[PDB]
């Protein structure tokens, strides 16, 4: 009944946790865009 | 009882903003995909 209160907190908790690693993990597969992206524009550069 | 009513909003909150994160990346994973098949299909052709 409670301690319901001591659920909420601890799930809260683990809801920023997972906040900061999907930014970290945006940031990063961002990263891996622009790589992929800058080594299609050297390979179209070397075909053409 | 207020109390248990804002936190179970804020609960709601946070997985709202984070399922969207999730998707958005979830996205970028197809993109990657999608970048990682022209490389491949670019190298075909020297290669």
């Amino acid at each position: 009944g409670s301690a319901r209160n001591a659920y909420l907190r601890k799930k809260i908790a683990r809801l920023k946790k997972d906040n900061l690693q999907l930014e970290r993990d945006e940031q990063n597969l961002e990263k891996i865009i622009a790589n992929l992206r800058d080594e299609i524009a050297r390979l179209e550069n070397e075909v053409a | 009882s207020n109390l248990v009513a804002q936190l179970e909003n804020e609960v709601a909150s946070l997985e709202n903003e984070n399922e969207t994160l999730k998707k958005k990346n979830l996205h970028k994973k197809d993109l990657i995909a999608y970048l990682e098949k022209e490389i491949a299909n670019l190298r075909k052709k020297i290669e």
